[PDB]
DNA sequence: TGCATCCGTGAGTGCAG
DNA sequence: TATAATGGGAGCTGTCACGGATGCA
């Protein structure tokens, strides 16, 4: 019924590691990946390449897709294939196929065995912006991390270097996905700079500080300016379907104008414009009316300097310019009869 | 008071909270400068 | 095993046993519907009149799909569609905030499963792991378009208030049928207090010349021109904007 | 509302009214030229300004969101002529 | 009643903050996060029925 | 033509991809700083439309004799940005999804379809037990 | 300047005026977007010998059927002593008509 | 087979808000 | 990037009546 009881009961399943077990399998992963471009240097195919096929071996058919990176569509084909020229090898070279496999099958169990770890650290980031489950596979998602880079020869536990990924990967989900506009991880990390400086200020000055008061305490390079606008971009949305009263029949959404189509007046003043003023273009002259009406557009606006004015319009370069000047001069002697213009300048 | 479970550390400060906000003298509040009222709520009482 | 040199077999078979979606987009797939009929229908010969009784409600389900050629695996996504940005808008508001749509939140909840999902695939990882991120992945989907429907339903962080469905547009006294469709504001149209007029004739009513101005700002308009008391109908608009 | 410079909402039992009477064309108006038929609402508006009778309207702005909202649930609605082949109310802007 | 729903907020915050940080280096002062009281109230006040 | 009858149908997977126009790859909105559309996003213009009529995105093809041409540069049509209200986009699933209303629609239709129960096609569904499909023979407790 | 005999020489209605539907209390401006003029309207200015000019009118007037006699006026700046508001605003006013 | 019993779906209008 | 750390946390309450689908003597 409760997706988190379940997925606390399926990890209650896979058993803790004893200190054997966890230098075992963590051994067998290092070395099956030595094997693997060993493996690699023997046949000269690429150590991914046939690290997805191990893979895939392993796992079971039950999942493959053509990895990105890989050069070639890793389908059941090329994993026959290539699992062929692979035990094609003497036993002592062929040797290695078996340490790979060993080594993903260990790397399974090693992740499998530790998520009861992880759920014991997004426990408590809950409660910025990403969900209880979204924040613990995030966490398993490092978990993964953790193990292709642990050297089991430090000593120490593995708890100890996954703690450190696991929570690298939480904190760079909640910073990445939480707000609705994505922000930079880095801008993110200064914002909460403000927060937690801010509280200081407000827990020393018993009121809340101003964006001067801020500035100092933030430092050099730090003006009342700069705090503002950095304020306003770390400025999260608002809901159009936030309740309007304590009944429920208002949206916030619903008093909000529609401000990018026209209105029928616009709408109506275009119209009526963009042809009483083809109703003066043919009142004194329609070819001048019309080298001008190409200085700039009926539709699209043709206008650059003195380019294509030079190409095609009949008549020279600077000559255009000029019933330029009497096709515009003849228009502000036209409309100081058909005065009817005026008003659309608002 | 913070006190330490094992050492019989003691740390004590006065740590400001924020602002409650206070009643007038009609019985009212301002609210971003709004005035605004506290109705009572009657309820089904506590007991067996 | 190389230490012991020995080859191990553990009584284990290659069953084919799935979970989710997965499953049964495959089962719904391998459904000669024609059979099925059959079947039902020879099974409609039955007494006890139960089991004639649920032939029916799964033939009428079968028939349906045969007359209209749906594949029932159509019931089943593959690509969820996305709803033009425009009918879901982010908008800022006078002091150059922002104001959104609950679908957004509930699209960038999905995106981010199938996201971490495509990536838990290729960096081959437990099923326990990828177990909880195709759940998890139902449970955006439909959250998107039936949220609330089954178990929890999603809000966002720092109140309780459900985030608008897809279905919970489409439906309900404030849904798209009954406050869009069925009856929509209008233009041209005005309110105001009513008060007897005993003077009236049956066929009359009085209105105030002010609601009259704006109710017919058009038609005053153009007459405006049509005599003269302004030259266009465009400077006859700025006359009748400040009283 | 009044502060928006609203409109009054001619809801469902108002539609009864002008069914009730026969009102074919006063009701068409009042959920296309009146509302959110865009084009013959801008159309009417120079329509009166002009001193010409209102164009006969379109489809309603508001149905179009209904049809994206069911795709947008997996749901294929067509408007179909009468020999049972498609209508395009978006007027190509939706095809490829 | 709302005030008892911000304290309880607070000392949610504060012993996460303890079982974390450093456990002999540290304050009244800097174990607590007024804030989640804070809305508390204004939120009682702004927006309750 | 003159619309008479209206329609309504399952939309099979192939032609929710024959509306889109855009497979929406990230979660982003719209640029924190030019408080414009983030490019493979939710509102990208590349997919769904121009922002502002019969201009491209970048500043390239700025009105109506171009008219359908994708530019190069950042690759948005140049149309009315009314269709920012009528392209469809789409989200490609990477394992395949239930529309909730053929599952949890009580009787449910999949759950008849199939003689499942209502609580099988739930534990199949959130995973709570798996169901065989060709069990190559295995056998549980002396019974295959 | 009809359209103004009310408003001082900052933009606020002087106190003790009589405002009616229509009528600027505060006059704002606010700059052009990307509809900085397009062809259709550049050129009815080239007639008119002003060209565009980049700010607008954005000024608050009465809404319909309301009016009266302005009795107060408050003027919060920032960059004044006292006073800081919600980010990015420099500057509200407002103004109480009886 | 007949009948508890659970789950899901409804619950007036417009205006101020 | 390395002491060690390995299964959550808040339920919410004083409606009702009908229709359908499911479990059970
Ligand atoms: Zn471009």
């Amino acid at each position: 019924s409760d997706p988190v009881r379940q997925y606390l009961h399926e990890i209650g399943q896979v058993p803790l590691l004893t200190l054997e077990e966890e230098v075992e399998l963590a051994r067998k992963v290092e070395e099956g990946m030595e094997a693997i471009k060993k493996l690699s240097e023997i046949t000269g195919l690429d150590p991914d390449l046939i690290r997805e096929v191990v893979r895939a071996k392993i796992l079971g058919s039950a999942r493959v897709r053509h990895i990105p990176g890989l050069k070639e569509t890793l389908d059941p084909k090329t994993v026959e294939e290539i699992d062929q020229k692979l035990k094609s090898l003497p036993k002592e070279h062929k040797r290695y196929l078996h340490i790979a496999r060993e080594g993903e099958a260990a790397r399974q169990h090693l992740i499998e065995a530790n998520l009861r770890l992880v759920v014991s650290i997004a426990k408590k980031y809950t409660g910025r912006g990403l969900s209880f489950l979204d924040l613990i596979q995030e966490g398993n998602q490092g978990l993964i991390r953790a193990v292709e880079k642990f050297e089991y020869k430090r000593r120490f536990k593995f708890s100890t270097y996954a703690t450190w990924w696991i929570r690298q990967a939480i904190n760079r989900a909640i910073a990445d996905q939480a707000r609705t506009i994505r922000i930079p991880v880095h801008m993110v990390e200064t914002i909460n700079k403000l927060s937690r400086t801010a509280r200081q200020l407000q827990q020393e000055l018993g009121r809340e500080p101003t964006y001067e008061e801020i500035a100092e305490a933030m430092g050099p390079g730090w003006d009342a300016k700069r705090v503002e606008e950095t304020l306003k971009i770390a400025q999260e949305p608002v809901s159009l379907e936030t309740p309007i009263g304590d009944e429920k029949d208002s949206f916030y959404g619903d008093f909000i104008p529609d401000e990018h189509l026209p209105s029928p007046v616009d709408a109506a003043t275009q119209s009526l414009l963009s042809e009483e003023l083809e109703k003066a273009l043919s009142k004194l002259s329609e070819r001048e009316a019309m080298v001008l009406k190409l200085r700039k557009g009926l539709i699209d606006g043709r206008e650059h300097t003195l380019e294509e004015v030079g190409a095609f319009f009949g008549v020279t370069r600077e000559r255009i310019r000029q019933i330029e000047n009497k096709a515009l001069r003849k228009l502000k002697y036209h409309e100081s009869r058909t005065r009817k213009l005026r008003d659309f300048l608002d | 008071q913070l006190i330490h479970k094992d050492t019989g550390l003691i740390k004590e400060d006065e740590v400001f909270l924020g602002h409650i906000p206070l009643m007038t003298e009609d019985g009212s509040f301002i609210i971003n400068g709004a005035d605004r009222v506290i109705v009572s709520q009657i309820h089904r009482s506590p007991g067996v | 095993d190389l230490v012991r040199n020995v080859v191990r077999v553990v009584e284990s078979y290659d069953i084919d046993a799935r979970m989710g979606a997965e499953a049964i987009q495959q089962l719904l797939k391998e459904l000669d519907l024609e059979a099925l009929e059959k079947e039902l229908l020879e099974e409609m010969k039955h007494p006890s009149r139960a089991r004639r009784a649920k032939a029916r409600k799964r033939l009428e389900v079968v028939r349906a799909f045969l007359d209209s050629g749906n594949r029932p695996e159509w019931m089943i996504l593959e690509a969820v569609p996305v709803l033009p940005p425009d009918l879901r808008p982010m908008v800022q508001v006078d002091g150059g905030r922002f104001a959104t749509s609950d679908l957004n939140d509930l699209y960038r909840r999905l995106i981010n499963r199938n996201n971490r999902l495509k990536k838990l695939l290729a960096q081959g990882a437990p099923e326990i792991i990828i177990r909880n991120e195709k759940r998890m992945l139902q449970e955006a989907v439909d959250a998107l378009l039936d949220n609330g429907r089954r178990g929890a339903p999603v809000t966002n962080p720092g109140s309780d208030r459900p985030l608008r469905s897809l279905t919970d547009i489409l439906s309900g006294k404030q849904g798209r049928f009954r406050q869009n469709l069925l009856g929509k504001r209008v233009d041209y149209s005005g309110r105001s207090v009513i008060v007897v007029g005993p003077q009236l004739k049956l066929h009359q009513c009085g209105l105030p010349k002010r609601m009259a101005l704006e109710l017919f700002k058009p038609f005053l308009l153009k007459k405006m021109e049509e005599k003269g008391i302004a030259p266009n109908v465009k400077a006859a608009r700025r006359m009748l904007e400040r009283q | 509302g009044k502060a928006q410079f609203g409109g009054q909402r001619f809801g469902e039992m108002e539609v009864w009214a002008l069914e009730a009477y026969g009102a074919a064309h006063t009701l068409q108006e009042m959920l296309t030229l009146k509302s959110d038929d865009i084009e013959g609402r801008n159309a009417a508006y120079e329509a009166i300004i002009k001193g010409e009778d209102v164009p006969e309207p379109s489809v309603p702005e508001s149905f179009r969101v209904l049809v994206k909202e069911l795709q947008a649930l997996a749901l294929d609605v067509q408007t179909l002529d009468e020999k049972d082949n498609p209508v395009d109310i978006f007027e190509g802007l939706a095809s490829k | 009643d709302q005030f008892r729903v911000g304290l309880a907020r607070l000392a949610r915050g504060v012993r996460e903050r303890m079982l974390m940080g450093s456990e002999d280096s540290l304050t009244p002062a800097k174990l607590v996060n007024s804030r989640p009281l804070e809305a508390a109230i204004r939120e009682f006040f702004s927006r309750s029925q | 033509k003159e619309v008479r009858k209206v329609r309504i149908a399952l939309a099979s997977p192939e032609k929710i991809r024959s509306w889109s126009y855009g497979e929406v790859e990230k979660p982003e909105t719209i640029n924190y700083r030019t408080l414009k559309p983030e490019r493979d996003g939710l509102f990208d213009e590349r997919i769904f439309g121009p922002i502002k009529d019969y201009e491209c995105a970048c500043g390239k093809y700025k009105r109506q004799r171009f008219e359908g041409k994708v530019c190069e540069r950042c690759g948005v049509e140049v149309t009315k940005s009314i269709v920012k209200r009528y392209r469809m986009g789409h989200i490609e699933l990477a394992t395949p999804a239930a529309h909730i209303w053929f599952v949890k629609d009580v009787p449910s239709k999949i759950g008849t379809l199939l003689d499942l129960s209502a609580t099988e096609l739930e534990q199949v569904l959130y995973f709570s037990k798996y169901i065989v499909l060709d069990p190559k023979g295995a056998i549980l407790n002396g019974v295959p | 300047e009809a359209a103004l005999r009310d408003l001082d020489e900052e933009g606020v209605v002087r106190i003790g005026a009589e405002v009616k539907p229509g009528d600027i209390l505060v006059g704002r401006t606010s700059f052009k977007g990307e509809s900085e003029p397009t062809p259709e309207e550049r050129l009815l200015r080239s007639i008119f010998g002003e060209k565009a000019r980049d700010v607008k009118d954005t000024s608050l007037r009465v809404p319909p059927g309301e009016g009266g006699i302005v009795v107060r006026t408050v003027r919060l700046r920032r960059g004044d002593p006292g006073v800081e508001l919600k980010p990015g605003v420099r500057e509200v006013v407002r103004v109480y008509v009886a």
